[PDB]
């Protein structure tokens, strides 16, 4: 779900909100950033 | 001015006109408390009404005529069948159907005949008539026969040449003609008047018999909770919602169409896109009907899991993509929808207003369809998506209300009267 959130924000072109949702999960800002470059 | 008024009471139909006509409903007729009745092809599906000079008179009723079978289209076009017959000594009147045409025939004492009819298109992408409840009114005076559809005049036939038409005959409600076994007809509010109803009066009756506390689905039947619905958009008729592959949003696609080669037929497919289901804020219960101003969740099925339609609480532009995701609570999204019907004229469209909760005065925006920028090496620079928009908040206040706004939705269930 938290991952669907992040994917949602990238889809609405809100890359920061995506980082906020992952860090909330919570994730490393390095792993989080990789996840994003990947989607 | 009513001389016959068939209505439902206790698993039966009775005359409420006060003139006490005898009504025999045979076992082949299905009835419900919404005053709808069903004539089928089986022999016992009929109603006999025995009622206790040139006379003006009028008939009105609602009817719902099922779509043709694609593979049986020739006879649907060719074969006429009576559905209501009122004749004595080979004189009187009948209501018939030949495919996409509904017919009103007068027969004088000499057997001289005149007809007036209404025909709807069977090549429309999306029809307003096929398998949908619409309202019919036929009026007769000394010189004319008229058919009204949904309050509007459609056709006129000069009947000056005709002669005395006998009206006291028994009325037979039964499908009669060379029909297919799957053929049927729904009717509601059958009425007869001893005068020619004016266009003003028909229109008032249209609006009044259209009134219901509840909402309706695309076919015109009451809208239900816990029932599977495909979604139709009155502002974007050929479009539908599909959960985007690998993204939690609703992409909007173009309906597929009838893909064979009958030259009589064209339509867009109606059974596509996500199967939505309307739930309750609190929450599953028996025959729960959806009402104007109800609070709901708009849900849908995604591989035996129930997902829900959300809006981001904090979207920055005038409109934004909806979030389609598992049922879950989140600090970041609204899930509470209030179902509305802003139109003041008869309609099957409704609106979906997102809200903070059931007590709030704030309006977040209405669900609709908008175009969004596509990034990267793509074909198209813009694409349609399932959206929320503040703009409709403004547009729904304009009068008269716009029938075609992309914030106007209808719900389409599987129905035996539509096959594709």
């Amino acid at each position: 779900f938290a991952e669907l959130k992040a994917k949602f924000f990238l889809e609405i072109g809100d890359r920061d909100a995506a980082r906020n949702a992952l860090r909330k999960a919570g994730y490393s800002d390095e792993e989080a950033e990789r996840i994003i470059r990947k989607y | 001015n009513i001389i016959l008024n068939l209505r439902y009471k206790d698993n039966n139909l009775i005359d409420l006109s006060g003139y006490g006509a005898k009504v025999e409903v045979y076992d082949g007729v299905e009835l419900n408390d919404k005053n709808q009745f069903k004539l089928t092809s089986s022999a016992n599906s009929k109603i006999r009404v025995t009622q206790n000079v040139f006379l003006d008179f009028s008939v009105s009723f609602w009817i719902r005529i099922p779509k043709y079978k694609n593979d049986g289209i020739q006879n649907y076009i060719h074969n006429e069948y009576t559905i209501i017959n009122c004749m004595k000594n080979n004189s009187g009147w009948k209501i018939s159907i030949r495919g996409n045409r509904i017919i009103w025939t007068l027969i004088d004492i000499n057997g001289k005949t005149k007809s007036v009819f209404f025909e709807y298109n069977i090549r429309e992408d999306i029809s307003e008539y096929i398998n949908r409840w619409f309202f019919v009114t036929i009026t007769n005076n000394l010189n004319n026969a008229k058919i009204y559809i949904n309050g509007k005049l459609e056709s006129n036939t000069d009947i000056k040449d005709i002669r005395e038409v006998i009206a006291n005959g028994e009325i037979i409600f039964k499908l009669d003609g060379d029909i297919d076994r799957t053929q049927f007809i729904w009717m509601k509010y059958f009425s007869i008047f001893n005068t020619e109803l004016s266009q003003s009066n028909i229109e008032e009756r249209y609006k009044i018999q259209s009134y219901s506390e509840y909402l309706k689905d695309f076919w015109g039947n009451p809208l239900m909770y816990n029932k599977e619905y495909y979604m139709f958009n009155a502002g974007n008729k050929n479009s539908y919602i599909k959960l985007k592959k690998d993204s939690p949003v609703g992409e909007i696609l173009t309906r597929s169409k009838y893909n064979q080669n009958s030259k009589y037929i064209n339509y867009r497919d109606l059974y596509i896109g996500e199967k939505f289901i309307i739930r309750r804020k609190s929450n599953s219960i028996n025959d729960d009907i959806v009402r104007k101003e109800d609070y709901i969740y708009l849900d849908f099925f995604n591989l035996n899991q129930e997902w829900r339609v959300y809006t981001y609480k904090y979207f920055k532009k005038e409109e934004e993509k909806l979030f389609l995701a598992p049922i879950s609570d989140s600090d970041e999204f609204y899930n509470t929808i209030q179902i509305k019907e802003y139109d003041e004229q008869p309609t099957y469209s409704c609106q979906l207003l997102f809200k903070k909760d059931e007590e709030s005065t704030d309006e977040i925006g209405l669900i609709g369809i908008h175009r969004f920028y596509e990034s990267g090496i793509v074909f198209e620079e813009y694409k349609d998506y399932f959206c929320i928009s503040k703009w409709y908040l403004k547009e729904v206040k304009r009068k008269p209300y716009n029938l075609k706004l992309g914030c106007n939705w209808q719900f389409i269930p599987k129905d035996e009267g539509w096959t594709e």
